[PDB]
């Protein structure tokens, strides 16, 4: 995000697994995450959680930069050509993902979003493999109680 | 590597049904039908396979090639709240839409239609299920280029219309979800004819 | 607690332990050795000429900004068990003919240089001979470890006093000694990049 | 395959000695 | 079956060139290259792999994948009359067409080109004959949904021009054929993006 | 197929192995250690102060004369898979007082210096005591290899942000790095020689 006053330096929020690698070049390297939801055991639906490899339909904002919501409805990207998992809400929640590394070229670089903005996403584009996109099979099914 | 793309399932559609309607959703398999002005009300008739290939992508793969012979798989997923209690049954009649009407799964009895082959399905115990509907062709295989005699109707029906409180206050909904696949998998002539639907 | 694995990758300590040889000469698996290398804080910190002047009056405005190791890595962790080697160079413009012979000595940590009887062990190096001064202070202190930066360290640890005779501008680094660690291990801060005026 | 010889050795270096 | 439409040939274009010409089908290989204004004209650049794929109804198959690493094969055929006598030199640069012009296989000498990777061909003794082009790429392997950063240039060029008869009415001319499939295959990762081109 | 040979003569590798100790001491059979012996390509280099200048703004119009081996053999191939030792000497008139500390960094291939946090390894070496500055910037890319030059570099590899304090001419040599080669083989550029004006 922004601080200002203007001014307008730049604030993260990183994680350990982010906290190193913006202490090095390169990277190389298996993910884990854990996905824990908070519910009742009435809160019910099918949740699909997809891969899809490489750059992103984002949008690039002046000075930040985030996704775009509009290229991924359930006919642009679809999650049946795209590794899969469909956790149920029933009883069954915790899950950890693990995510193996692969990519054409053999490293990545590790600004990520560090100087990212309108014109400079480059190395963003270049500092991901791919990304995760969670999107409901179900609409939440649980009463008004 | 040639054909699993095949055998790795695909989503057909997202159903969604609510408490006191009184439209195709609901009606559950009128025990009686004497005309066919009022026949047993479907949900969502899939003529397989085609409706099957036409989606997730895979006619690109089908292309360049004439024959198949195919068993296709089901999974139904379904995810509704406990204060909810209802039953459906899944069920397919093969060559449905290529027959006389005195013998199709519609201008036909609730008893027989269960009758079918296929399966109930209820809201809190079996929440998702499956099935393989076996090759039904009467030839040597199934053609793609063509892709216009569907040797299947895939017909789901309800048993007990949507149950919840009282009130049913727009919160007594439930949700559905279909995915398929095909399993006994044959891919056998080349061609340059594609199907272009 | 189901935990699903993707893309069936082969065994992963086979590719990148190969996967090095193929775009790393070197094969990092541990992470203290950072500590070892000396990566620079300051590239000025003109100096005053003979007045003592410790090192804790400048590394306080060191282990603020995380440009080294030292202190990038300080926040994740709270504790240390090492000497700190200082490594200082010169860049003064000494075209002169006045003999420089910077001095180095021992003073406790956060002590300030005015309360000491200057003896004890120490070092001269003459920057005309050797821009260098490469001390390895040890760890002095009388307790098992030592919180990474509190305000209640009144001689609970080992400093410098760092010592001159001219006005001097230096280079300065420093990594840890060879038995130089840290304790728990906790979060992580918040970080500021680059700011665009407007 | 030097560092790769000490790396599986897990000799006193790599762990910051 | 689930590559090895991969690994079926298919036909780029069918060639012709005439006597007497003095056109792109002839001037072979100046033995100097003093300008860019005067380079080794060529015959048919293929930009590999792309051109492969996007023709052979290979897309469709390629179609929801990401990364490919491929070495690809070739065949010419060639059928001419007895009464013809030319040479040819077949050649491959990678990056040829990212790379500073200084180094190319454009502007720069026969005898370098010649010493290019590739083949020469007769009309009389070779006249079939193949290749092998491996993976030419510098990364962990070939991206398709860009299908931009085409890692190879795939130059032909002539060393003798046509010879037939001095009258030289028309037809004492000659005809191609090239084929193109690939080896070494490997489809690794899936997507949804697909390149449209 | 039909391949003919003159002159009957002997082993060849009879009388050439026999043949360089009545002529050359040395007896070469590969042509890799060529990248292991610097020779030079420039000889002024004028640099300027306090402005850490990259190489690759230097080695873009060396890359291209074959004033060396690095860059003549090039042309044969395509790729390389090896760190560049830069070897750089002084010739500055230093007859004067100030401490001259050039000093060198790692910047990734095709970075203008501007846009770096310049942190990191390093190197200070001062001509007053030692007129060179020797290091050995290895292969840290992320790929199997690299083309020799092509204009799609915006980081696939290592440089090194040559950095100075004062007004220097410097000569300049690189070979490679132990473990420095070139991938394919293909054919070769023109050359030209000797020009006269008339």
């Amino acid at each position: 995000t922004i601080r200002a006053v203007t001014s307008k330096t730049e604030v993260m929020d990183p994680a350990p697994c982010e906290y190193v690698a913006n202490l090095f070049s390169y990277w190389r390297a298996t993910m884990c995450y854990r996905i824990t939801v908070v519910k009742t055991a009435f809160h019910t639906g099918r949740l699909e959680i997809f891969f899809e490899p490489g750059s992103i339909p984002t949008v690039r904002t002046a000075d930040n930069l985030g996704p775009d919501q509009t290229q991924l409805n359930g006919t642009i990207a679809p999650s049946d050509n795209n590794y899969k998992y469909i956790l149920d809400l029933t009883n069954d929640t915790e899950v950890t993902i693990k995510v193996p590394y692969v990519s054409n070229k053999m490293f990545m670089k590790t600004v990520g979003i560090y100087g990212a903005h309108d014109e400079d996403n480059w190395n963003f584009d270049e500092s991901f493999t791919g990304f995760l996109c969670i999107r409901p099979i179900t609409k939440l099914m649980a009463p008004d109680t | 590597s040639i054909i699993q793309f095949l055998q790795r399932p695909v989503l057909i559609d997202n159903i969604e049904i609510v408490a006191g309607t009184t439209a195709d959703n609901n009606t559950a398999l009128s025990r009686y039908v004497l005309d066919r002005t009022n026949p047993q009300k479907y949900i969502k008739q899939w003529t397989l396979p085609s409706t099957v290939l036409k989606a997730g992508g895979k006619a690109q793969k089908l292309a360049n090639f004439k024959y198949l012979r195919c068993d296709v798989q089901v999974k139904i997923v379904l995810n509704a709240n406990p204060f909810i209690a209802g039953r459906l049954y899944l069920a397919y009649s093969p060559y449905d839409d290529k027959v006389a009407p005195e013998r199709r799964i519609i201008y036909t009895s609730r008893a027989g239609v269960t009758g079918y082959p296929g399966v109930e399905l209820d809201f809190q115990l079996d929440n998702s299920v499956e099935m393989t509907i076996p090759y039904a062709s009467f030839q040597e295989a199934y053609d793609l280029v063509s892709g216009n005699e569907d040797f299947v109707q895939l017909y789901l029906f309800t048993i007990a219309p949507v149950l919840g409180p009282s009130a049913e206050s727009a919160n007594s909904k439930v949700d559905l979800s279909v995915y398929m696949w095909l399993d006994n998998i044959s891919l056998v002539i080349p061609t340059y004819r594609l199907n272009p639907n | 607690e189901n935990t699903i694995s993707f893309f069936d990758s082969g065994d992963p300590e086979r590719m990148n332990n190969e996967a090095l040889m193929r775009g790393c000469g070197e094969q990092i698996v541990n992470l203290r050795p950072l500590l070892r290398t000396f990566r620079t804080i300051n590239d000025n910190w003109s100096l005053a000429a003979n007045t003592k002047t410790p090192i804790t009056d400048l590394t306080n405005t060191a282990d603020a900004e995380g440009r080294d190791y030292m202190s990038y890595l300080s926040f994740l962790y709270r504790f240390y068990r090492g000497g700190r080697r200082y490594k200082f160079f010169n860049t003064t413009p000494l075209k002169q003919s006045q003999t420089c012979y910077v001095r180095s000595f021992l003073i406790p940590r956060n002590y300030t240089a005015d309360e000491i009887n200057t003896d004890g062990p120490s070092h001269i190096t003459y920057p005309v001979i050797n821009p260098v001064h490469e001390v390895e202070v040890p760890f002095y202190s009388q307790y098992r470890k030592i919180p990474i930066a509190s305000t209640s360290d009144k001689g609970y640890d080992s400093s410098l006093m760092y010592y001159t005779n001219v006005g001097t501008q230096q280079i300065v680094a420093r990594a840890g000694n060879d038995d130089f660690t840290f304790g728990w291990m906790i979060g992580t801060p918040q970080l500021q990049g680059i700011t665009k005026e407007v | 395959v030097k560092w790769f010889a000490d790396i599986v050795g897990g000799v006193a270096a790599i762990f910051g000695w």
